[PDB]
């Protein structure tokens, strides 16, 4: 994406093209949270044993 | 800022000696070169 | 317009857009620093 940042997206960017540019962010973030949550239950898994 | 000498300027140079001058210290209006139609090529990046 | 102070705000500062809320700070900038970020990269500070 252009940043990281989502506001430096959304607030200089043209609306249409903006949802490019955040629709790709969007997917990028929740890749990091389904992977995170994932090893999550694992260790929660660890600990119950 | 003196946009006019920018875009009514009497010369141009070549492109291979290309020239350029900087420009601060106002407050800009960009619609004028942008709403009402100047050009034949209009074409920006980055920021709409 | 002024500021708003100890409460929930739109901002808009100069390049600098944004809500929450808006204290005074101790933060000791340099010279040549608009403004600073936390560790993770996002604003922390802006200099008015
Ligand atoms: C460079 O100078 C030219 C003119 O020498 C500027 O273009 C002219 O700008 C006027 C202002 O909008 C255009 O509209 C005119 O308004 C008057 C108002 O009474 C009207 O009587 C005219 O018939 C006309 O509507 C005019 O069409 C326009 N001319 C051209 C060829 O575009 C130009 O904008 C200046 N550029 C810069 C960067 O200053
Ligand atoms: C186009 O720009 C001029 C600049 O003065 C402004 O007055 C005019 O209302 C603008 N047109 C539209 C549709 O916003």
């Amino acid at each position: 994406a252009i940043s990281s940042v989502l506001n430096d997206i959304l607030s200089r960017l043209d609306p249409p093209e903006a949802e490019v540019q955040i629709d790709r962010l969007i997917t990028g973030r929740l890749q990091s949270l389904q992977t995170y949550v994932t090893q999550q239950l694992i260790r929660a898994a660890e600990i119950r044993a | 800022c003196p946009f006019g000498e920018v875009f009514n300027a009497t010369k141009f140079p070549s492109v291979y000696a290309w020239e350029r001058k900087k420009i601060s210290n106002c407050v800009a209006d960009y619609s004028v070169l942008y709403n009402s139609t100047f050009f034949s090529t209009f074409k920006c990046y980055g920021v709409s | 317009t002024d500021l708003i102070k100890n409460q929930c705000v739109n901002f808009n500062f100069n390049g600098l857009t944004g809500t929450g809320v808006l204290t005074p700070s101790s933060k000791r900038f340099q010279p040549f620093q608009q403004f600073g970020r936390d560790v993770s990269d996002f604003t922390d500070s802006v200099r008015d």
